């Protein structure tokens, strides 16, 4: 007799649990698209200083006289001759493959070239802020309401960023877009896992991963179809508007409704879910007197997490792991322009490599365990992207294959760390531990553009940092115990006994 | 201040060879870049050749490969040019540039290829 008892009594496979779930997980395609979009909407095209309009191009022997050349046979991208002097008359961007990008629009090249990555950094800051603040807001207020608000804020911020006069406007609107986007991403999963039985959470997670991969595919296709950034952002943001229009039929989470100490509206929601499921004879007996008799056992953070020494150590380790994994993953994903091959093809391959990597890590965890899977995936990813950084541009196919293997390894590592933190933390603080791990992952995704910021120092040092971090994470995560034997600890007492008894 | 005086001009028939060099003072020639330009009469500045620092690399243009040769030394701290099979279109004033997009460029030498 619990919430799952009522849920099974009403159904679990009926039309509601399919329609609501698929409606709420549909925008994960645009989740992935919006997360990666900065790569396509801010790609730098070849550019060079513009000769002054007063000078006669015909009488000066062409533009080749006014543009100093670099090694690769191209005109210098920041300097120009005085007959030197930096760009003072703007820039010239070729339109062979990019009709327009934010760098083309607002000349984020040479001096003040930091902004094309500061934009992504601010967007990730918005993601983290939205995640934490709207997690608190969802706990305080509800799920359906906050998800609808995130829908609307995401749509509005996407449109406003698509039509942005200045650059600070664009950065602020990206920040608010992330503010809403992290919240929708977390709340969709929480609502799905709260409106389903216990034995379907794995199915929900697998479906979420599949929708994310399909979102990578959709972003690749939509970028191939629409190259213009102003059209691209609007076209990737307006389906959020249509989904907000059609998402007023959502049913709120009944578990959280019961958790509020009030049950009449919970009864109303359960009656409604009985109506939509088409099963009324079994749902007729539902009434007030059965709610308390069925839900009474369960009715009866950072400070305690940081106090206990074992808890503090487990935090520090898991936070480092999450931080390194997300940091490396987003550092690798955000940079695909410099791979030689067209961004659409490499994006398609990156999306495709998700499923085989998922199958590989599933086979490993169901065959050997979790900690060796972590070691293998992280070490292979770090080595692969380090070799990518050390291989010069002159080679293309090998670099792209290494990058694809690295992306697959990061995806497998993400799945593995999710499962490992699920089967590692005690049930007393497991949810808070997951929250802290996710927050540290968002911190890593925040820092990754900051690390890529300083590529002005060395041509490929950001790749070196991205490849150095996960080897350190793998080295420091060695002490972590393996949970293949299914200990499933509850409180801190089990952890010490299990560690001693391991 | 930094000087980039240069010498090696003369009147020589086509198909000969000259001796061109830039006297670099104030900086080690092995530590910065090096470049080469001509301004033929009736034409404009044209890139010729470049040699990096510490002998990292050296690349040429379409009319420089197989015809000109540029080397460096450390004792005299200078950059030296060698050439052969000169043609009348090569008649130009040659300018020495310390670095790409750099403010230090030499006075130039006048070399003539008399057919
Ligand atoms: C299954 C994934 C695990 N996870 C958790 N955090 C991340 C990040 N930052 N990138 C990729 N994947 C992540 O979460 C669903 P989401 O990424 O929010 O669609
Ligand atoms: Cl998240």
């Amino acid at each position: 007799m619990a919430f799952n008892d009522l849920l099974k009594q009403v159904g679990g496979v009926g039309r509601f649990q399919l329609i609501q779930v698929t409606m709420v997980v549909a925008p994960l395609l645009l989740m992935a698209s919006h997360n990666t979009l900065q790569n396509f909407t801010a790609a730098i095209p070849p550019h060079h200083c513009r000769p002054p309009a007063n000078a006669n191009l015909s009488k000066d022997g062409g533009l080749e006289a006014w543009l100093p050349l670099d090694k690769q046979g191209q005109p210098e991208s920041c300097l120009r001759f005085t007959s030197t002097e930096p760009c003072i008359d703007g820039w010239v961007y070729d339109n062979s493959t990019f009709p327009s990008t934010i760098v083309t629009e607002w000349n984020l090249v040479c001096s003040h070239r930091a902004f094309r990555q500061l934009a992504q950094s601010l967007y990730m800051v918005g993601v983290l802020l939205g995640a934490m603040v709207f997690g608190y807001l969802a706990d305080r207020l509800g799920r359906r309401k906050v998800l609808i608000l995130n829908y609307l804020q995401t749509a509005v911020s996407g449109t406003c960023a698509a039509y942005a006069p200045n650059y600070t406007v664009y950065c602020v609107f990206r920040l608010l877009s992330g503010m809403s986007l992290a919240s929708i991403a977390i709340n969709c999963m929480t609502l799905n896992v709260e409106w389903m039985p216990i034995h379907t959470r794995a199915y929900v997670g697998t479906l979420i991963g599949y929708v994310y991969s399909l979102g990578q595919f959709l972003l690749a296709g939509i970028a191939y179809a629409v190259p213009h950034w102003r059209h691209l952002q609007l076209v990737v943001s307006v389906p959020f508007f249509i989904a907000f229009i059609y998402s007023w039929f959502f049913i709120e989470s009944a578990r959280w409704y019961s958790s509020s100490g009030r049950l009449d509206l919970t009864l109303r929601a359960l009656q409604r879910v009985a109506r939509i499921n088409g099963k009324q004879e079994e749902g007729a007996k539902l009434s007030i007197e059965v709610l308390r008799t069925s839900l009474q056992k369960e009715l009866t953070s950072a400070m305690e997490l940081l106090r206990c020494p074992t808890l503090r150590h487990l935090f520090l380790c898991l936070s480092m792991l999450w931080f390194a994994t997300s940091f490396a993953y987003y550092g690798l994903v955000m940079d695909l322009q410099g791979f030689g091959v067209s961004m659409y093809l490499i994006q398609v391959i990156f999306g495709a490599v998700d499923l085989p990597a998922k199958f590989v890590c599933f086979l490993v965890i169901n065959s050997m365990g979790r900690r060796p899977a972590q070691m293998a995936s992280l070490l292979l990813a770090g080595i692969c992207i380090l070799v990518n950084g050390i291989i010069p541009k002159s080679h293309t196919i090998i670099r792209t294959s290494l990058a694809v293997l690295g992306k697959g390894c990061l995806a497998s590592s993400f799945n593995c760390i999710f499962l490992y933190t699920g089967e590692l933390y005690p049930t007393v603080i497991r949810q808070t531990g997951l929250g802290m791990g996710s927050t540290m992952a968002r911190v890593g995704s925040i820092v990754s553009p900051l690390v890529s910021m300083t590529a002005e120092f060395y041509p490929s040092m950001p790749l070196f940092i991205f490849g150095a971090v996960p080897v350190v994470a793998s080295a420091v995560t060695a002490l972590l115990p393996e949970t293949l034997g299914q200990p499933l600890p509850d409180t801190v007492q089990d952890l010490k006994s299990r560690s001693r008894g391991k | 201040q930094v000087q980039l005086v240069e010498s090696g001009g003369g009147l020589v028939q086509a198909g000969g060879s000259l001796r061109l060099s830039c006297a670099a003072s104030g900086f080690p020639v092995k530590t910065e870049w090096m470049e080469w330009y001509r301004q033929a009469p009736g034409k404009e500045r044209e890139w010729v050749a470049a040699i990096w620092s510490y002998g990292s690399g050296t690349r040429y243009a379409d009319s420089v490969k197989g015809r000109f040769t540029i080397s460096r030394d450390n004792a005299k701290n200078t950059v030296y040019l060698q050439m052969n099979s000169l043609k009348p279109e090569d008649t130009a004033v040659y300018y020495c540039l310390v670095r790409v997009g750099s403010w230090y460029h030499g006075q130039g030498t006048q070399v003539t290829v008399s057919a």
